């Protein structure tokens, strides 16, 4: 099922006309609230003593239409920034009094244009607009991919269209798009109604809009194609476009007069059901993730805090995690028990960090098919949890299972390991202090002993989203510091966002860590080549850990474990947007600092242009040890 | 009250035409109100307008008149809001006006519309940025031309020269076209928007343009007089059918003014009390004009020569 609206400069009967729309298949219209050349007066007489009314009663629809079927548009003639002082003027309260009019009706959405790339009073009169009252409503800023004047027909014998490139020049748009949301304060109630064009322009303008709040796709008739059998269709490209925007889930909009008369109307709307239907279904992940795209999170903090049942239960719906873990375990048993000692040798395996025991398991299942024999230690510190571990131990594993409540950098255990196997990790690797863990119970591991997972590494990505600061930005609390949401890393579904570099590596940690100074402060400086240009709102983090020897878990995107819905990617935002140019490396700075309580990540941005130092002394976040 | 003609006529008059004989036709909008369309209506009666029951003809639209001119002498050429371009046609007894087709051609509200000189073929612009030459035997468009970066506000076409044509956009731009040229627009040169055309009736090279400023200009294909004519954007400019003819401008200050061939100002009409939307010079009487209105008046001004 695909949303979409129908766009009409021309309402005769809105009764009549909606009626139409809806049987056309349409879910909403797109229609002016005004008559558009009905041009209205407001300072000089007798034009302004034009006696009403001034537009159609809103009795003509239910309450329930009005807030749910019907899209205002701007009038036409409205030009707040023209450069007559009358016209400005007139398009100052014309402005205000459609808008109004409006937010009277209880209108979801309200649509502007941006054609032209001064539209500085336009931004005045709407952020006015919007700090008058406590209200809902979208605005839709109507703006194409392609400025008019850049696809113009070369048909002006005194006047030709430039034939060499432009690259910022051909990227106008989305200038005049940033300069109005930046003027508007990067207001929640304001999206990006995304006008496509009969020329699609270069693969880099439509990466422009990657991470802006399309909210809307409106797509003319006239850059329809036409098959053999006369049906509206478009170009193989289009249809690329289409795709990524069903990923937004934008609504679409369909605008123009029927340019395929033979066909009735629902032609052009049947194509975009047609290529909707015409796309992979959910795949596992997919389904899984769906309804967390761009959710912000605060990332688990299992050591300081006791996880609920419910967090358990997500754990261990991934079964691809943990075969990888019993995969694990199973190369590490046969390259320490050779086949003569099969019967002799036990190995002593303590799970630290058992959690309801999905590790257990894994581990039992290794030893069977590895046809070794293992003692099993649970160590785990989650005294709820541990209700879950001792009703299995009682129930099913037996005494080959050995279950300790307590802290790993406390216990005193009555033996050495042979393998300490552990899933202490969060989506930024080391976020959990695994590390801290992982040290405190190294003395009873054997001299020879392995350690899975045995190695992991954090990585890092410049990313570019409005959408993702403004849910940051709107993360603000009373009785707190107003940017300390800034300054906090948050686990989410990245999804409406645009990567501006390749992710490097940033943190590693190795467990052993044989280093007699064992030191798990860092400080990694980085240097992200940016081959566009784009705004800087935050960087995503990945890891990679390795289980044993080749055996690896990963959220990384280019060595994504493939089936894994463990783990969302985690995000550091900045206090300030960034403008980075083309062929400009954003070098980035990231310190893992720690007390005898707390450690916590500061990071500061140095090139193209220095940011503020963000979570010094881990004021704003630190995790516990 | 003739038959299937509507019984109230739109306030919003939009347009008032004088054919060869002296007869009226008017075209309204309904810009407010429950229902937006439009109506055309023929008075062989001009001091009966705007009176629906004394009328000679009638019809309903099914949008909005934008503008609208004669072709020939029952042939009736509109611009809808509905993005079609229409010719209605007077029967043989010129009681009722009859459609003679409808295309939905324009994307967006058709704004300006006008017959070239063999009256086989018609220019139209649009808020859709382009302009179209119709071919009105065929009932189809020859051409779409998109020069324009804005939407166009008004294509006047040449009095004697087929292929030639005027027109001028919210893109500040004046394009003079010539469909014989591989391209036929080129632009005739910082101002402010042009907002109305009118060719010279008496000279092949020469025409006025009016800005959304006010100012009434003069101007030859190559080398400027201009005057301050209106407060406000100048919406119409319709020559007189003198041999020296006068220079009848439009205007949004509500405001009717007659210039000479120096952009002098010869008469003044405040009579409307609401927008002034067309002006037409009566053929009998080369002395007498009308104007219509937002306001529905109808006014006969003298105009003192
Ligand atoms: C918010 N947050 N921070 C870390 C985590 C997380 C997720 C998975 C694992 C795991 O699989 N193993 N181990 C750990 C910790 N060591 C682990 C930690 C979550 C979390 C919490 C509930 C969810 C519910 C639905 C969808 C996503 C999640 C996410 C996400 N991603
Ligand atoms: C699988 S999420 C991490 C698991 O390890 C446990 N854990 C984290 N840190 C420690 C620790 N220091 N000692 C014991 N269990 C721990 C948590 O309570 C949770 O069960």
């Amino acid at each position: 099922r695909v949303s979409s609206g129908r766009d009409l400069n021309c309402v005769p009967e809105i009764a009549d006309t909606l009626g139409a729309v809806a049987k056309q298949g349409f879910d909403f219209l797109c229609m002016p609230v005004f008559h558009p050349r009905f041009k209205r007066e407001f300072i000089q007489e007798p034009a302004k003593n034009r006696p009403g009314p001034q537009t159609r009663s809103d009795l003509l629809l239910s309450g329930r239409d009005w807030n749910t079927l019907i899209v205002g548009k701007l009038s036409p003639w409205i030009r707040p920034d023209s450069k007559v002082e009358k016209i400005r003027r007139n398009s100052e309260a014309a402005m205000l009094q459609e808008l109004n009019f409006g937010a009277y009706l209880g209108l979801p959405a309200f649509l502007l244009p941006l054609n032209q790339e001064d539209n500085t009073n336009l931004a005045r009169v709407l952020t006015n607009h919007i700090h008058t009252g406590h209200h809902s409503s979208m605005f839709w800023m109507r703006v194409p991919l392609v400025a008019p004047e850049d696809l113009r027909d070369d048909i002006i014998e005194n006047a030709p269209t430039t034939h060499t490139e432009e690259y910022s020049g051909e990227e106008k748009t989305w200038m005049w798009w940033h300069n109005f949301r930046t003027l508007c304060d990067y207001s929640k109630r304001i999206a990006v109604a995304l006008e496509i064009g009969a020329d699609l322009p270069s693969n880099h303008v439509i990466d422009r809009w990657l991470g802006e709040p399309i909210k809307a796709a409106i797509l003319p008739t006239s850059i329809f194609l036409t098959n053999k059998k006369g049906f509206p269709v478009l170009s193989k490209m289009h249809q690329r476009l289409i795709f990524r925007l069903l990923k937004l889930e934008v609504q679409f909009i369909i605008t123009g007069t029927n340019h395929h008369s033979e066909k009735e109307f629902c032609s052009y709307l049947q194509y975009l059901e047609y290529l909707s239907q015409n796309r992979p279904p959910p795949n596992a992940y997919e389904l899984f993730a769906k309804g967390y795209e761009d959710y912000l999170q605060s990332p688990l903090q299992p050591l300081m805090d006791n996880l609920e049942s419910q967090t358990y239960e997500v754990f261990e719906k991934d079964p691809i995690k943990y075969s990888q873990y019993q995969q694990a375990i199973y190369k590490c048993l046969l390259d320490r028990v050779p086949e003569e000692e099969k019967d002799t040798n036990v190995q002593v395996l303590m799970v630290l960090g058992a959690g309801r025991g999905p590790l257990v398991n894994a581990s039992l299942r290794a030893a069977k098919q590895a046809d070794r024999r293992i003692k099993l230690y649970a160590v785990e510190k989650n005294p709820n949890a541990v209700v879950t571990l001792e009703n299995w131990q009682f129930e099913e594993w037996g005494s080959q299972v050995t279950v300790v409540s307590s802290d790993m950098r406390e216990w005193v255990a009555p033996e050495k390991a042979d393998i300490i196997v552990s899933e202490l990790l969060g989506s930024f690797a080391d976020n959990e202090l695994s590390p801290e863990c992982l040290d405190g119970a190294q003395h009873f591991l054997k001299d020879d002993g392995v350690s899975i997972p045995g190695e992991y590494t954090s990585f890092l990505a410049p990313i570019s989203s409005s959408k993702l600061y403004n849910e940051v930005r709107a993360c603000r609390e009373k009785d707190r510091d107003p940017e300390a949401q800034f300054e906090m890393p948050y686990v989410v579904r990245l999804h409406n966002f645009h990567q501006l570099s390749a992710p490097q590596p940033c943190f590693t940690f190795s467990h052993p860590n044989r280093d007699p100074m064992i030191d798990n402060n860092r400080y990694c400086t980085l240097e992200f080549p940016v081959e566009v240009n784009t705004v800087l709102h935050g960087f995503a983090g990945y890891f990679e850990t390795v289980l044993y020897q080749d055996i690896t878990l990963s959220i990384r995107p280019e060595t994504h474990s493939p089936g894994m819905f463990s783990w969302f990617p985690i995000l550091f935002p900045i206090k300030q947007p960034i403008t980075v140019r083309e062929g400009q490396t954003i070098c980035v700075r990231f310190w893992r600092c720690s007390n005898s309580k707390k450690v916590w990540y500061e990071w500061a941005v140095t090139a193209p242009v220095c940011s503020a130092i963000h979570n010094p002394t881990g004021r704003s976040y630190t995790i516990g040890l | 009250l003739p038959p299937n003609a509507p019984a109230c006529m739109e306030r919003q008059l939009e347009a008032a035409r004088y054919r060869s004989d002296g007869a009226l036709l008017l075209g309204a909008s309904s810009l407010s109100g429950r229902c937006w369309a439009g109506s055309l209506w023929l008075f062989k009666d001009p001091c009966a307008a705007p009176n629906e029951g004394f009328c000679s003809a009638g019809v309903q639209t099914e949008a909005g008149v934008a503008d609208l001119t004669w072709v020939g002498e029952r042939g009736i050429l509109v611009a809808s809001d509905s993005g079609a371009v229409e010719l209605w046609e007077l029967d043989e007894n010129e009681t009722l006006i009859v459609s003679k087709f409808c295309k939905y051609e324009h994307d967006d509200i058709v704004s300006t519309v006008s017959v070239l000189s063999s009256g086989t073929q018609a220019v139209s612009g649009s808020k859709d940025i382009c302009i179209k030459v119709w071919d009105l035997a065929q009932q189809v468009v020859l051409s779409s031309y998109r020069a324009h970066a804005a939407q166009v506000t008004c294509v006047a076409a040449s009095p004697h020269k087929d292929s030639v044509f005027l027109s001028c956009s919210e893109d500040n731009r004046i394009l003079l076209w010539d469909t014989r040229c591989p391209k036929p627009a080129s632009q005739i040169g910082p101002g402010y928007l042009p907002t109305s055309l009118a060719w010279h009736p008496q000279q092949s090279e020469v025409f006025v343009f009016g800005d959304e400023n006010g100012t009434v200009s003069l101007v030859d294909t190559k080398s400027v007089l201009s005057s301050a004519v209106h407060s406000q954007c100048v919406t119409g400019l319709v020559f007189s059918p003198h041999s020296v003819p006068f220079l009848a401008s439009l205007s949004e200050d509500c405001s009717l003014a007659v210039l000479d061939s120096s952009l002098s100002e010869l008469f003044r009409s405040q009579a409307h009390r609401d927008f002034v939307r067309d002006a037409t010079w009566s053929p009998l009487n080369h002395s007498l004009l009308t104007t219509v209105g937002w306001d529905h008046q109808v006014v006969h001004h003298v105009v003192p020569t």
